[PDB]
């Protein structure tokens, strides 16, 4: 059963106007432009006991993705193929797990992760690799700061020696077969404008939000609409185009955090 | 190493034709009947090829543990359901990750769509069941769904149309198979209130250019168009039957 | 837990009174007698992906059942027997259980459907028959719908090829080993009438209901006493009397649905 | 390799005839910190319950604006059988429940105590067949305890078929390898039947036969209720109906 | 998720200076000392089914325990022990699975058991202990009855004959592997008194309690401080000075209940 | 094959003393969308506390009329150990999450807010052993970043014994293969315990000695913990008591 939640919090039609008006002028209450993304940090490495981890900091959201690699037989529907789990955490479900397989279809589909790669003994043994991610601060556009740490989670990934039957987790082999990184813009609609990166009070507002999914060839990977509301076609016409614009800056400077 | 051909498939083949016979702008056949549950308020049947849904309203109600309930709209409740036997190997009637998400999707498009505001501290629930799958059972089951609300009266926006547009062999195709989903490079679910231009469900997974994205975009509206004027006459004869044929 | 429905519909006394007033007659509301079963109509092979499936509707009550086969290893203690697994799903749980388990009940019991023909390598492989029973419309005697849709399924189940260690889909070996085909009959005591099928309102105003299974030569193969009321000793007797003499007539349609 | 169920002196597998009743004990008032409670026992069959008295209910919306809810748990321990049964509720345990409650709610005068609860747990502490019973009569005793105001006492037993003879009140063996299992519960005094439910088979005639069977039993155990509620302790050596 | 229990019986100020206003005299409602223990029965072998087991009335607390010996292959991470698993059932969760535990660890930190002996073929099959604990009626101080009837319950346990893969449930070989017998001392804290084995009433008013446990050799073996209220150093220093005596007469009469 | 835990020289697998505590690293409002957090580290134990302050609560039936009602939540993260914790709740984890909910009622001055709840989230993102305390401590502290009224701050630090020597702060080989493991928590200005517990074995003796020895290690924290309010920002190298 999935129903209308009773928790949200109702935000008053004066507030709305106040934002909107704002955006006729082309700023928002932040003072960005309806273009430009929060400011970011990554930090590597922060869960120590984890395989690879990131804490990023995408405006006032919050998430600390962690990754945890184990030996197992692989799927008899995959006998070629390592395991990719993904999973969400929220703090402060359903909108959990819809973040986690938004996040994995990007990952999974893209190749981003090789998982062909992953396979020890075919048809034996195989890696699985747990990626948790767990969002600590609700600040608005959690999906795309979940990409952001699932990626840079990855990419901090150490894999370990394997004693062949058994992993020796004080020689670190190698790092895990990525193709590149990938990036998730999302674009809300509010009233008849588009914006990047919603922040919370925006969220509450916005008609609906879209979220592409780029490699950094700049191909679509994944797009999923969020949202009690509706969007024209050329809202989504538009809102892709300015998606993928972002996305090369974004990619940018996610490279810089994960030393490319 | 030069015997190995590949593994997956060719989908498009003789002519342009796809493995079921059709042209990439081609939808399958489409079956709908109204009112077909006596005991629900609103009921729909809707089939595309061999995706068969069903779905029942059960109309404004007061809702039963009141806190859960909203001041100024109707909450609505809705399970998106996959039937054991709906596949070739039997689905575990537990609930999936998958169908949790759906049944989130789907209800937020119907969300768009219906007046909830008209009805304050009442449940509006849908229930929708796949009695067969082949692809595309999300936007069927989301369409049985708006057309059973309009079958319980429940006054809304528009109805909703949909399909999942594709990319096959390089080739931009029209309402899936089974098997163009489970091989193709792209699956892009939309859907739609028609008559206002409104997108209602939007998804893709897999791969695409923006182009290809933009070409893709511009044949689901063509599709939604067919299948929304077939909508709008199962409203008047509660029956209807559409043989595949272009776009 | 199990506890007194709250939901449940209370239907006022001068409503009851009218219907009473009728069975003083010897008639219903829809117009029928006190003996007599609702229209029934069996689609057969409704659910095309299922291996046998059944469409029936009695009166407003619609039940779609389906089967799936699959290879199991039998149980350690039940050797040389096939599985027979019978779920029950109420759209519009316990209830649900309840029905799950008196179908099985009288399908296991009376042996209906053999088991012990339903081993492939004894010991190693045997057949599981998964039964699903789904209530599309709750229309009233709900039990009665799902004993005839499960038996309809059985009979409509298509058995397939064993390469011997794998199925073939698309070889229709056989049939399953069904015996006969039972019926259930319910009976509803309504203050002091007995009325057989009872539908929607009867329901909401009897007292209790009992419900028999029959096999062919009528012998009796499950009694589920049901409601929150009592029955006397005498009523119980006229019950199956009359549930009985009921039970002919069911059969003799279920087999021209059926093709006998 | 299945077991005889019926020598040729005409005797069951615990020695006892066609029509003869396990041994019964009955006690009230076992639960210091219950409103009602009961243990009973047949044969080797004991369940403990424990009532707690008409109350106002925890979530209002769940309750009923004419009536009491019952709130009824059927549960065997783990160690009430010869292998340990799980814990958790099982699908039998499950309709139990609900097939018990049924026929408490048509004992109990529910309308008496609108809005309130009534709870009513079962515990299986031993089972050796006919539990089902065993843990409606003690709920309905630890009702009695409670002085919660009813139609009548319900008494029930087991009726059944062994080797073609019908059987008053089964071992597990009996309920094992018999034809058929009958659990049969009245309000005696109103000859008004509680709970019925068969498992197996049987022609109409020997249902009817059956069916008498049980009256007698029924009506024997009754009037051990009768003398629990007084005395507050029962114990009944076996004997024929 | 963890919160404060809304059910409690909030007890009123009157009644607790009244308890209090006794304890100041050095006498509680019931008559006995600070220092004293309710009257305690032990019935062993109450639960025939069990293969050991013992019905504790301590005070108005009634406990029912019961084990269950079943063959398993041994935990990776504990080739050579067999399986001790304790449960709780209240019947009047979370406090369940508290008094799980710490009966639990009492008997496991101490080697009251054995595990180590109850292997069978080593790395291949062990005994496994299934504790089930029932809380028949709760009259306060439940964590000391739920001692009590685990150890009763395990001297109590017969061991059968094993068939080398078998179970021979009518050839009795031995008894548990136990060491000794263990006693859990639970000490409140009621305004400046320490009282031990608290009533229901006592329980209600108490600012906190702590439970020590204890071998025949006078180890503390485990200690679990319960209650919404704080304790002082000092007071936890008394209380355990205080379990300790009370627990040498409760080993001894546990002894005598035992039969040794 | 099992380590040894004091070396010829007295120290211990770390280094450390038996006299000495781990590193210490506290910060407080890490949190932008919470009332008050705390990030609390005890050498490699790490903790994140979150509250969300006193507000009215969603199920009324389940408020209590004096008070506010904890709640509570004590949670690792998967990636926290060297195995992969499965992050839906254990046993371990629903009796902690009791054990430091209890242990923050007898601070927080609850009464102050009826009809409200007042909610602790709790995570560990690196467990080395005590995790259950730094949890607690991080809560405490958050608690006071959210300006909730309390009794006194909580500090606590698990006392043990290794071979025979009684020391101060667990690592995770000091717990897995000590002898006891004491975690004691305390409101250090009122000397009142908040928290108390033992696994493992210990004479009478050495409980006395091991008890003295966390007051001091209590007490050292504590002034951390007091620091950390003024600042936002405290560092402590490891050191003797
Ligand atoms: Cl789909
Ligand atoms: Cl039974
Ligand atoms: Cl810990």
């Amino acid at each position: 059963m999935s129903s209308t939640p009773s928790n949200q919090n109702i935000i008053p039609i004066i507030k709305k106007e106040s934002i909107v008006s704002l955006f006729e002028k082309g700023i928002r209450q932040d003072g960005r432009k309806l273009t430009d993304y929060r400011p970011l940090s990554i930090t590597l490495d922060y869960a120590k006991k984890a395989d690879g981890s990131a804490l990023v900091k995408l405006g006032t959201t919050m998430v600390l993705a962690g990754t945890k690699l184990e030996i197992d037989k692989p799927y008899e529907d995959t006998p070629n193929q390592g395991n990719l789990i993904v999973n969400v955490e929220l703090l402060p479900d359903e909108n959990a797990i819809e973040l986690a397989r938004v996040v994995d279809r990007s990952l999974r589909d893209s190749k981003a992760l090789d998982l062909t790669k992953l396979v020890i003994e075919p048809g034996k043994s195989v890696w699985t690799v747990w990626l948790d991610v767990y969002v600590l601060d609700y600040g608005g556009n959690v999906l795309d700061a979940c990409t952001l740490a699932s990626v840079a989670a990855l990419y901090n990934t150490k894999v370990y020696k394997v004693e062949q039957i058994s992993v020796n987790k004080n020689e670190v082999v190698g790092k895990l077969p990525l193709n590149y990184p990938v990036v998730t813009i999302s674009v809300a609609k509010v009233d008849k404008y588009l914006v990047v990166d919603p922040d919370l009070d925006e969220e509450s507002i916005m008609d609906a939000k879209i979220s592409f999914s780029y490699t950094p060839d700049l191909k679509i990977v994944g797009i999923q609409k969020s949202g009690k509301g509706s969007m024209s076609l050329q809202d989504i016409d538009q809102a892709e185009n300015t998606a993928r614009s972002t996305a090369v800056k974004l990619l940018e400077e996610l490279k810089k955090h994960l030393g490319i | 190493r030069e015997m190995l051909q590949v593994e997956r498939p060719k989908l498009i083949l003789d002519d342009g034709k796809r493995t079921d016979g059709r042209k990439p702008d081609e939808l399958r056949s489409i079956k709908i009947e109204l009112g077909v549950l006596k005991n629900a308020d609103g009921s729909a049947i809707f089939e595309m090829g061999n995706t068969k849904a069903i779905a029942a309203v059960y109309g404004p109600k007061e809702m039963h543990p009141r806190h859960l309930s909203l001041p100024d709209r109707a909450v609505l409740r809705v399970r998106y359901h996959m039937t054991p036997f709906s596949t070739d190997e039997r689905k575990n009637p537990a609930p999936s990750r998958r169908e949790i998400e759906l049944s989130k999707v789907i209800r937020e498009a119907l969300e768009s769509a219906v007046l909830v505001e008209l009805f304050p501290r009442t449940a509006i629930d849908v229930f929708t069941e796949i009695l067969q799958a082949d692809a595309g059972s999300r936007l069927v089951s989301l369409m049985a769904a708006s057309l059973a609300l309009a079958d319980a009266g429940i006054p809304m926006r528009d109805l909703i149309a949909g399909v999942a547009v594709g990319k096959a062999d390089g080739v931009i195709i029209l309402d899936l198979n089974e098997t163009e989903d489970m091989w193709g490079e792209a699956d892009m679910p939309i859907a739609m209130m028609p008559s206002l231009n409104q997108v209602t469900l939007f998804q893709l997974n897999g791969s695409m250019t923006p182009d290809e994205f933009r070409q893709a975009f511009d044949l689901a509206v063509k599709g939604i168009n067919i299948i929304y004027n077939l909508e709008r006459e199962a409203l008047k004869s509660k029956y209807v039957e559409f043989k595949e044929e272009g776009v």
